[PDB]
């Protein structure tokens, strides 16, 4: 069994505006197996009803998730992406950060 | 259109 | 422009939690236009693109008969598989497919597409000639051979030729204002200090369909390739999708880097600078 760890990018659908709504979107990609858990959060607690795109794979058979939710950014909240995969001991958590 | 699929 | 059409199928065996799961996703281009998951609880309610609608109901009973004998047929196929390796009934494995066709701006075939991986690894192809298979190992030699006496690549082929070709033309067709339409990327860079000594230049692709772009930094005109941190292409879910490239950059000689950016929807190249 071969296993490939995921890839993660944490981003805003649109240019991020304070005050303005938007959508919040965790991109993983690049792993193998498919299982794995993604979760969105605000202030380290989880996002509900987060939706997925539907399970698809890159040409070298890699699958990859979009995980997305809408959101109203401001200063002072905190958004991240915590990941879970067989190929981490422990969740790897990404923060949103606007200039990525 | 889908592809019938023939097993392995 | 020249166009796909490609359908990415997932079977997953869960050994104790019932019958491998199934998914195929079909797309035009980067554009997904059906799915069909063996976990959804109402198939009808599956998601299918608004130019595929008009195609009507005997269409959509067609497509979704395929696709449950599909399910079927996958669940074979992963049975089949495990005993050619040996695999004990514990373990969850993974079998992949692809198919489909590429055309050219005319609509003629420019190739055709029918390949599988097993846990990850290629494990059997349709070749170029859309008549011979490439076998990835001695497990593949058993189904080139069963696919061999059962005559399974001419009914490929006729698929390939035939029927993809057709209905990605008649797709393409009712899909122009939207599949035929490439959107150039929103380009920008920007400027992030790391130190004193140096900085961040990060040029921004965005907006942009399809998927396929070149992004790329130079510096006195030479490409930046080992200094590059260049991000996957990513999807914005708005259809369209996003790109970065990020070079380190010596404090002061910011403007002896040029981003560029190659892009369908351009009507020519882009070359651009810090402010």
């Amino acid at each position: 069994m071969i296993q490939r760890t995921p890839k993660i990018q944490v981003y805003s659908r649109h240019p991020a505006e304070n005050g303005k709504s938007n959508f919040l979107n965790c991109y993983v990609s690049g792993f193998h197996p498919s299982d794995i858990e993604v979760d969105l959060l605000k202030n380290g607690e989880r996002i509900e009803k987060v939706e997925h795109s539907d399970l698809s794979f890159s040409k070298d058979w890699s699958f990859y998730l979009l995980y997305y939710t809408e959101f109203t950014p401001t200063e002072k909240d905190e958004y991240a992406c915590r990941v879970n995969h067989v190929t981490l001991s422990q969740p790897k958590i990404v923060k949103w950060d606007r200039d990525m | 259109f889908v592809k019938k699929k023939y097993c392995l | 422009g020249s166009h796909s059409m490609r359908y990415f199928d997932t079977a997953m065996s869960r050994p104790g939690r019932g019958e491998p799961r199934f998914i195929s996703v079909g797309y035009v281009d980067d554009t997904q236009f059906v799915r069909f998951d063996s976990d959804a609880a109402s198939p009808r309610e599956e998601p299918r693109a608004p130019w595929i609608e008009q195609e009507g109901p005997e269409y959509w009973d067609r497509n979704t008969q395929i696709f449950k004998t599909n399910t079927q047929t996958d669940r074979c196929s992963l049975r089949n598989l495990r005993g050619y390796y040996n695999q004990s009934e514990a373990g969850s494995h993974t079998l992949q497919s692809m198919y489909g066709c590429d055309v050219g701006p005319d609509g003629r075939l420019l190739r055709g597409h029918n390949q599988y991986a097993y846990d990850g690894k290629d494990y059997i192809a349709l070749n170029e000639d859309l008549r011979s298979w490439t076998a990835a190992d001695t497990a593949a030699q058993i189904t080139q051979r069963k696919w061999e006496a059962a005559r399974v690549a001419e009914q490929d082929r006729a698929y390939l030729e035939g029927t993809c070709v057709e209905w990605l033309r008649r797709y393409l067709e009712n899909g122009k204002d939207t599949l035929e339409r490439a959107d150039p990327p929103k380009t920008h860079v920007t400027h992030h200090p790391i130190s004193d000594h140096e900085a961040t230049l990060r040029c921004w692709a965005l907006g942009f369909y399809p998927a396929e772009i070149t992004l790329t930094w130079q510096r006195d005109g030479e490409d930046q390739t080992q200094d590059t941190e260049l991000v996957e292409t990513r999807p914005a879910g708005d259809r369209t999708f996003q790109k970065w490239a990020a070079v380190v950059v010596p404090s002061g000689e910011e403007q002896r880097y040029t981003c560029h950016v190659q892009h369908e929807g351009l009507p020519k190249p882009l070359t651009l600078r810090w402010e």
